[PDB]
DNA sequence: ATCTTCCCTATTTAAATTGCT
DNA sequence: AGCAATTTAAATAGGGAAGAT
């Protein structure tokens, strides 16, 4: 599948990962990831890396995405579309912490608050140490951290560039 | 010869910016300035510290600050006054056995370029670190001695030629080379979008304390004066292996990258001022760097 | 086999491989022992080079240098020469330095002309970047590379001293290095001790640029002991200054492409010699020193 | 330089060396090259002729002397190039080589019989403590002793009997006792704590009967019964026939063992032990892979079971036999014939033609080079070594920097790195700055050299860089601690490499007076061991005391007695070569060394005394030494200065004394322009090195180059307050010195730091000796023990230097050269000589120099410790941040002339001063505040 | 890669005649037309020469040049009085020390400085005579030789033009050549196309001094194309000044002695090696150009 | 004993051919 | 055209045995 590169440059004044996350947000908000364009990162060792890599099967051109990232052009670099027979596809993994599932136990099982604390008191509290990005969510008005990890390649992708199922 | 540097030798700061107060405006309704309020949301979570395993059962009700634009204004306005002052060669704590030699060694400094890069860091948006990111429109208005200057598209990394920055740079270099002062009221209008989250400067919190303090003057979000002073002097493109302009430091050192560019390779300020008062031939760029440090100021004694 | 390069404009540089060079019927000829024997034209030739598998005789050498054709010894491709004479006016009835050498040396004397010609050599480095566009490489006319080019041009034009010129050299060369590392998705720094494919391919390409710059400087009778940018104690600084014209424009994209596919050194030689043959890079360096010296 | 290279190599290696030797010389045909080349051309030819591979057979002739000989080519004894080479040349009553073969073979088949107990099996498998209650060498010794008490141990079937715990395994049979000591001490020597035994035991067996299990083998002792229940699975084919053939070899040769002397037995058993550890470590290093199970000896890096004990014993036997063969039948690789040595010395080196008075065909030589400093002593030592032929020597010197100085002299005169090997085993970070290309200095560690044939018998092909430089060096310019381990070690196989190094190489020890008393004892032990194999000892010390020169001669004489009776040759005596800058004297001395040595000493004294007095010392009368230092500085600046500028050296004793003198002089109000330096040893890597290079370049007075390293325009007193680090190995030239008295050799050495380079005589006085040491105000009972030979057993009756020294005296080496034992309680010189003859005596004692009987034990390596210092922990400065309780401080900034800063490095603090903060400072390093 | 042997202490010295020069199995050698292969010690060779019927190959020339052996070709003289043209391959792949060329240029471009250097180099042959005294032939300190070198020094001291230097050059050469002729009792006329042994030994020594002079000039990076003495008769380059500094001191008495004792040419080759090696004439010339360059 | 001649003995040099650059 | 690998083979060196003086 042919692919394109979006490398964050000159982001020292601002962290590199903040520019990476803003690249993800601007690629989300102006379309791009309809259902078939996916992201991958060549340098996840402990950081998310500074290269976004889009491996759309139909083909991503330079002009559409450089018009999309007109806001990041001061510290971005776009390579010409190259080809890759295999891309290392990542997916979204989310975390839950206490009250999250407590409200689930309010609205699914219909139990009271104290017994919902009782079934979950000694449980939960997982801690994801995977490399991540920090995403502005616009439909739900709060900003969060989204965790990415390696999984088998899927035909369909989300609106963010990660695998489905 | 062997003119040894005084131990009390210091220079005053010559680029004095105010705190960058932050307001919410529209793009075509630029006069209605509503102050951006730092909200603060509470977060429930137990404490996890290395020194107190017995206290991890209960406590740490933390309340972390945040600052967004309101949902009716799409433009963030940043107001600050940058005050350039002259006689950068006067030492305030130093004296004049070394500082007078510096005067007579840095008189050939082209202040024009120094001032250009200062006003270009003012205008292009180096003072707007995380909130110029993702803005579809950048604007800078500079008011100086009843003169208004408008800047729209200046790429901040390279110092390209525009006659507007140059116009102000003239009076700024005339101040810096001579005696006096000049004041630039700088208002930045960046169209981020409706309700986009803005970025004030951060107070230092402890390893514990709370997650993040945003900078407040009288409740309103702002950014630090020294942080803007870091932005203005970010003109150093003259060290060896110079890729991007860094803040002019006496050692060429950036904390956030974990490396120092001018330390340990005979291009630090101190070796260059000892070379100046011992009178070896400096080039224009390192002499401009030394004059930029003296504009920045700081105690140079040992 | 045989091949033809040009210098000023006429096809005059002839590289001979595989063929023993002797005299038949009172004429200099060459025997590709891997085949037959061919003669050499005399009126249109002044430079002859000998690659691997090649032996010349004394009588053939005397007739060659007695008819204005001067002889040098080189590595294959004719772009890394280790043995030659000095170019004079004519090799029979006079022994005087070349006009180009004399001009260069007067340019060398005046420090103002040194600064001025230094500038011109840096300008031509930027010119080379454009003129020699690569299909596999980045576009020069895009925003980042042109921003680097105008930053370099504004730095060189406003420069008044050599130390600022070398600082501008460092930032231009890194900027192009970091940009070619940016498009190739690597974290590359230029270290000659580094064992990765990019750095050692860049070092080999720098050596071939040094060889072709040595051929270009020798072809006009100018010794490489007169650096414009480099210091007066740097051995062969002029060959480095001439090779810097094509180092950031030809050697860098070829080396990064050849490290991108990661093939061996011999067809990297073949790619570099083919790129020098097709676009006449030695001819452009010859015309570069032409427009540098005469002013 | 005209050379001729002949090659007799076989195979295609002959052709591969022909390319390189035909790159540098013309071909005269018949595999012979001949032509003119340069000095460094010969070097480049050496470097690319040796590195081309193994089997190079190259002889080079410069004029008619052999330049070099690649390989073990016999080449020339008289004529060069043989013809019908062949075998069976001599075949004598070798006797002692058959004795060493029988002892090593019999012991090596019995050295690891004690790993067969169940405790060692579960130790290798790993279900118990890896430290045994009794070490397996002692268990194998118990096995052999029980078998010898039961059956006739020399001619019987083996069968391992039921053994119990024995405190002692040493009986009376001298040969059995030799085999038992080889078995038990194949890892470490036994250590005897007993004071009466240490007082009285001298003989071979009579000391060996006191070596019990409690001397290190008996660790804790709770599983002794499991440590002595043993299986007998060794009874196989090849092990039994190997044991039988070696036992019968010993049986046939042990008749010459009783005709040996004590000295022989000790040296022969030392050689046998060295070959036994060589074979044991050689077989333990390599992995053999195959095993017959049910019993095991060693473990691999993965901890798996390997090297079963039958084939382990067989492999250790053959490797030790081969070790012995190559160390006893080696023609070692010698250095090049340096052509810049053999010509005549001119002017002040004209005494170096004394080598033309020495015989070139003597098998042994004991040089006592009493020449003064600045006359080229080490060059004369190399000349004396090259007078006998090609050079093979170990230049063992104190300090790293003195080895660097001798290496730089060897490099710039004639010696390349194909013959020289500078060894400093610490990897110091003292680099040369300024210009790497324009250095022409900083002798480094490469050693292109030539790998000797002895590397194949060492463990895992010797080692990497360091031991290859040790063993294979023709000339080994080394720090001395890489050679004093030849005499023996506590634990491990660190004895074998300097032992085999000093076996085939000469020993050259320069300025042995700067070493400690125990250091000089173990150095004379090394001299005895070097003379045990016929090599030549060159001692080069000007201020030699008769006692020292005598005990070094007696060590060489006992060693040459070992070597003479070892090759069954009648001992004619030792060729002693007395040498100084006024003459030479070569005598065959078998007895009456003392009268000849004192006559040469008196002749050197009369050749020193009619020369002009260069160091006139006045002992001050001022009691308080602080103001004595003040008044003496004022007086010697007003008398001794070069146009108002004078250089003074305040030699004090210890570090806090140095900072006390510095802090007094900095606060001293005077019209003199005092500029103070601190020059002690407690300093950080950077700071210390910087002081050294500066001082060496400002106190160089052979030319006027120093006028540009100091401000000589203004009249200034450049004062360097230093500890004994200035009086050892420093080429410094002060205008005058003020000395705190600690020892008389300190007085002579700090006289040697004044007018060292000039020849102008002083008029009035150039040395002012202090009335008392500063320890008088801290300890009036004993004050000269720090950096001196006063001690608790040798106390001066008076500490006044008017009582114990001359008030006006011309200080030279004469007082140290003469030697006086009477009136040692009220004179410093006779106190010095007393100690020197009362510690380095002709006895064996236990910490003495003739040590016999104790070499078998671990006693001379425990109670006589080389470089015996205090605990010494190292506070390390890491990038400006100190490690321990250091606390950087600020100096007085009154008169500091030069102060270099430091960021890395380490300071050596005694554990006593670790209690408090050492308070490191940039100007003066360590103190008590 | 080590110190690569400095040029002034290189010792071997050949002019190869009627043999094709090649490489066998690692080493450079020459193969005559009877099957004889004699190896050349290329690491210690100062120069090789190539007479009639000689033919060198490419990698042989490379192994000479990369090691730093200057190679020329003896034939090429076609005039009636002059040694016309000798073709000489410079090893320029070794990048040379630079500031000695800058000093030579700063003395070459200034006319009064070139004249001053011309002065000292004309008395350099006079002091060459005084230093290098042979055991045979003439004695240097006799009345006739001292009178003629005194007249030469007096005339070259008051000289002010290069044509006066050329005239005094001619009287010096006529004076020495004829005094040697008188000593060896022969009639002597210097013709390069003569069968007399005093003449072709002098041309063989011309080739030897040519090779010595290019090795001395190349060891300091000095080109032949800067002749500080020039004229109609004297047009060969700087080699015809640093080569005939040592005619009348070294070669011409050695050539006359070799033509008087009258064995073959090989004793003259070996005698040139012996005297250029024993007195270190190459290092002497290099050190003299050293004290020329920095003054 | 020493020395020579001759037979193993295989170890040791020189040539020959030929892809490969 | 130089070289490398690699075969092939001619020859060189040496040791043992036996026969002479
Ligand atoms: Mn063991
Ligand atoms: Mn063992």
């Amino acid at each position: 599948y042919n692919t394109i590169s979006i490398t964050v440059v000159d982001a020292d004044d601002v962290g590199v990962n903040f520019v990476v996350s803003k690249v993800l947000s601007t690629l989300h908000n102006k379309g791009i990831f309809n259902g078939e364009v996916g992201v991958t990162f060549p340098r996840m060792d402990k950081n998310v890396g500074d290269i976004i890599t889009l491996f759309s099967k139909t083909g991503v051109d330079r002009k559409v995405l450089t018009s999309t990232l007109n806001t990041l052009t001061d510290f971005i670099h776009i390579g010409k579309p190259k080809e890759a027979d295999k891309v290392k596809t990542y997916r979204k993994v989310d975390t839950k912490s206490k009250g999250k599932l407590i409200r689930r136990c309010i609205k699914r099982k219909g139990v009271s608050a104290e017994t919902a604390e009782s079934l979950y008191g000694n449980y939960k509290g997982e801690k994801c140490k995977l490399p991540y990005i920090v995403v502005n969510s616009k439909s739900t008005g709060q900003r969060f951290s989204m965790f990415l990890e390696e999984c088998e390649n899927s035909e369909k992708f989300n609106s963010y560039g990660l695998c489905i199922v | 010869t062997k003119l040894k540097a005084p131990a009390v030798l210091a220079y005053s700061r010559k680029i004095n910016p105010t705190n960058a107060l932050m307001f919410a405006v529209n793009w075509s309704d630029r006069d209605n300035t509503t102050a951006v309020m730092v909200g603060t949301k509470t977060v429930a979570g137990t404490q996890s510290v290395r020194g107190n395993p017995n206290d991890a059962d209960k406590g740490n009700i933390q309340t972390v600050n945040f600052a967004n634009l309101p949902h009716n204004k799409n433009t963030l306005l940043v107001k600050y006054n940058v005050k350039f002052v002259g006689d950068v060669f006067k030492a305030e704590l130093g004296g004049g056995e070394y500082s007078n030699t510096l005067q007579t060694a840095l008189e050939n400094t082209d202040f024009g370029t120094l001032a250009y890069r200062y006003v270009y860091n003012i205008a292009a948006g180096r003072t707007l670190w995380r909130n110029r990111v993702g803005a579809e429109s950048i604007e800078t208005v500079i008011t100086v001695n009843d003169q208004t200057f408008t800047f729209s598209d200046l790429l901040v990394n390279e110092f390209d030629e525009d006659v507007d920055v140059a116009e102000i740079a003239d009076m700024v270099a005339g101040v810096l080379s001579g005696e006096g002062f000049v004041t630039l009221k700088v208002e930045h209008y960046m169209l981020l979008g409706e309700g986009s989250e803005v970025f004030p400067s951060q107070e230092f919190v402890e390893n514990s304390k709370l997650s993040k303090q945003l900078f407040d003057l009288n409740g309103q979000a702002a950014m630090h004066d020294q942080k803007i002073g870091n932005a203005i002097r970010t003109i150093d493109t003259w060290y060896e292996d110079a890729t991007t302009p860094i803040a002019v430091e006496p050692y060429g050192s950036v904390v956030r990258n974990g490396v120092a560019y001018r330390a340990g390779n005979k291009t630090d300020l101190f070796t260059l001022m000892d070379g100046a008062v011992n009178g070896k031939s400096l080039t224009e760029e390192d002499q401009m760097f030394v004059t930029a440090n003296l504009i920045r100021g700081g105690v140079f004694g040992g | 086999m045989q091949k033809q390069i040009l210098t000023s404009q006429k096809r005059n540089m002839y590289i001979l491989s595989r063929c023993k060079v002797l005299v038949k019927n009172g004429q200099v000829c060459h025997l590709h022992e891997d085949g037959n024997v061919y003669t050499v034209p005399y009126a249109n030739t002044v430079f002859i080079g000998l690659a691997e598998g090649t032996s010349i005789t004394n009588e053939a050498m005397s007739m060659l240098a007695a008819n204005g054709v001067i002889v040098f010894w080189t590595k294959g491709g004719g772009y890394d020469m280790f043995a030659a004479d000095i170019i004079c006016h004519l090799p029979q009835a006079d022994y005087r330095p070349t006009k180009y050498m004399q001009n260069w040396v007067r340019l060398w004397l005046d420090e103002e002309k040194k600064l001025s010609a230094a500038k011109e050599i840096l300008k031509m480095r930027v010119d080379s970047l454009s003129t020699h566009v690569h299909d596999f490489g980045v576009d020069v006319e895009n925003k980042r590379v042109s921003s680097i080019v105008n930053k370099f041009d504004k730095g060189v034009t406003q420069a008044t001293s050599f130390e600022s010129l070398l600082g501008h050299e460092g930032t231009f060369v890194k900027s192009l290095y970091k940009e070619y590392a940016l498009e190739y998705e690597i974290e590359f720094k230029r270290d000659h001790k580094s064992a990765d494919n990019y750095n050692k391919f860049l070092t080999l390409g720098n050596y071939y640029a040094y060889g072709i710059a040595r051929s270009s400087l020798w072809a006009l009778g100018i010794d490489n002991s007169f650096p414009l940018l480099h210091g007066s104690t740097r051995r062969g600084g002029l060959v480095f200054d001439v090779a810097d014209i094509i180092k950031t424009s030809i050697i860098l994209p070829l080396a990064f492409h050849a490290a991108d596919q990661g093939m061996s050194n011999t067809e990297f030689k073949r790619s570099c010699v083919a790129y020098f043959d097709k676009n006449d890079i030695l001819a452009y360096l010859i015309n570069n020193i032409k427009r540098l010296c005469m002013e | 330089m005209f050379i001729r290279i002949k090659c007799f190599s076989k195979q295609p290696i002959a052709k591969k060396v022909s390319r390189e030797v035909s790159a540098y010389l013309e071909y005269t045909g018949n595999n012979t090259w001949e032509g003119h080349i340069s000095g460094q051309g010969v070097s480049n030819l050496q470097t690319k002729l040796i590195n081309v591979g193994k089997g190079v057979k190259v002889v080079c002739n410069y004029q008619d002397k052999v330049l070099f000989a690649i390989g073990n080519v016999a080449m020339s004894d008289t004529g060069s190039v043989p013809k019908y080479t062949t075998k069976k040349v001599y075949k004598p009553d070798d006797s002692i080589f058959t004795l060493k073969q029988g002892l090593v073979g019999v012991a090596a088949l019995w050295h690891d019989l004690g790993k067969a107990n169940s405790y060692f099996q579960r130790k290798l498998r790993g279900e118990c403590n890896p430290s045994d209650p009794v070490r397996h060498e002692w268990v194998s010794g118990v096995i052999v002793s029980t078998f010898a008490k039961g059956n006739d141990w020399l001619s019987d079937d083996f069968i391992i009997p039921e053994v119990k715990h024995s405190d002692n395994v040493f009986g009376d049979d001298q040969v059995l006792n030799a085999v038992l000591w080889l078995i038990n001490t194949h890892h470490k020597k036994g250590l005897v704590e007993d004071p009466i035994y240490r007082a009285t035991k001298t003989m071979f067996t009579e000391t060996l009967q006191c070596v019990n299990v409690n001397g290190g083998w008996f660790n804790y002792g709770d599983n002794i019964d499991e440590c002595y229940k043993i299986d007998t699975s060794f009874i196989t084919d090849t092990y039994v026939k190997q044991l039988n053939r070696y036992r019968k070899k010993l049986l046939a040769t042990k008749h010459i063992w009783f005709t040996l002397g004590e000295d022989q037995k000790i040296a022969i058993l030392q050689e046998c032990r060295v070959a036994l550890m060589l074979g044991d470590s050689n077989f333990s290093s390599d992995l053999i892979g195959g095993d017959g199970s049910h019993l095991y000896a060693n473990l691999d890096e993965c901890g798996n079971l390997k090297q079963t004990l039958t084939q382990h014993l067989l492999g250790v036997t053959d490797c030790a036999l081969k070790a012995l063969f190559t160390i006893n039948h080696h023609k070692p690789v010698k250095a090049n014939f340096i052509p810049t040595i053999a010509e005549k010395g001119e002017g002040k080196f004209a005494w170096q033609n004394g080598v033309n008075m020495v015989d070139s065909s003597i098998d042994n030589m004991f040089c006592i080079n009493m020449a003064s400093t600045g006359k080229g002593k080490t060059l004369a030592n190399l000349k004396l070594l090259q007078h006998f032929g090609n050079v093979r020597c170990s230049f063992g010197l104190g300090m790293v920097s003195l080895t660097k100085q001798t290496a730089k002299q060897f490099l710039d005169m004639g010696v390349d790195y194909n013959s020289a090997a500078m060894v400093t085993g610490f990897s110091k970070s003292r680099f040369n700055l300024g210009s790497e290309s324009l250095d022409q200095d900083e002798v480094s560690v490469e050693y292109w050299g030539q790998t000797s044939s002895l590397s194949k018998v060492f463990p895992n092909n010797n080692a990497g860089f360091k031991n290859k430089k040790l063993l294979s060096a023709p000339i080994l310019v080394t720090t001395t601690d890489h050679l004093v381990k030849a005499s023996g070690v506590k634990k491990g196989n660190k004895q074998m490499l300097p032992y085999v190094r000093c076996m085939h190489s000469d020993l050259v020890l320069d300025e042995i007076d700067d070493y400690g008393i125990e250091d000089m004892v173990v150095l004379a032990r090394l001299v005895y061991l070097t003379a045990c194999y016929g090599n030549k000892v060159i001692i080069s010390s000007a201020t030699i005391t008769p006692a020292i020169s005598n005990i070094f001669y007696e060590a060489y004489s006992s060693g040459y007695k070992v070597f003479c009776a070892n090759k069954q040759t009648t001992y004619k005596g030792v060729n002693v070569v007395w040498w100084d800058e006024f003459g030479i004297k070569v005598e065959k001395v078998t007895d009456q060394f003392s009268n000849l040595n004192t006559r040469f000493v008196n002749k050197r004294i009369t050749n020193l005394l009619e020369s002009t007095p260069k160091h006139k010392a006045l002992v001050v009368d001022q009691d308080d030494n602080m103001e004595a230092v003040k008044q003496s500085i004022t007086t010697l600046h007003n008398a001794h200065n070069s146009g108002g500028v004078s250089f003074g050296l305040i030699r004090t004793t210890t570090i806090k004394d140095c900072v006390a003198v510095t802090q007094e002089l900095q606060n001293w109000e005077t019209d003199l322009s005092i500029k103070i330096l601190c020059y002690h040893s407690r300093f950080v890597g950077d700071t210390k090195a910087q002081m050294e290079e500066y001082l060496s370049k400002v106190l160089n007075r052979k030319g006027d180059e120093y006028k540009k390293f100091v401000d000589t325009t203004t009249p200034t007193a450049y004062i360097v307050v230093a500890t004994p680090v200035v009086e050892v190995g420093r080429d410094f030239d002060f205008d005058w010195a003020i000395i705190e008295p600690s020892s008389e050799r300190s007085i002579v050495q700090c006289a040697g730091r004044v007018l060292r380079h000039r020849s102008s005589t002083p008029t009035t006085h150039n040395i002012h000796i202090l009335k008392y040491p500063f320890k008088f105000y801290r300890n009036s009972n004993i004050c000269y023990d720090v950096a001196g030979y006063e001690s608790k057993g040798y106390k001066l009756k008076s500490k006044n230097m008017l009582d114990i020294y001359k008030k006006e005296s011309i200080v030279n080496s004469v007082n140290r050269l003469q030697g006086d034992a009477a009136f040692y309680t009220k004179s410093l010189t006779a106190l010095e000589h007393k100690v020197l003859l009362d510690k380095l005596t002709t006895d064996i004692a236990d910490t003495n120099v003739f040590v016999g009987g104790w070499q078998l034990t671990a006693n001379p390596h425990e109670y006589c410790k080389w470089r015996r210092g205090t605990k010494n922990e190292d506070l390390v400065l890491t990038d400006g941040k100190w490690s321990g309780n250091v606390t950087t401080t600020k100096p007085i900034q009154s008169k500091i002339w030069r102060k270099w800063q430091g960021e890395n490095g380490s300071i050596t603090v005694p554990e006593y001063l670790l209690d408090k903060t050492i308070c490191y400072n940039d100007f003066y390093g360590g103190y008590e505040n």
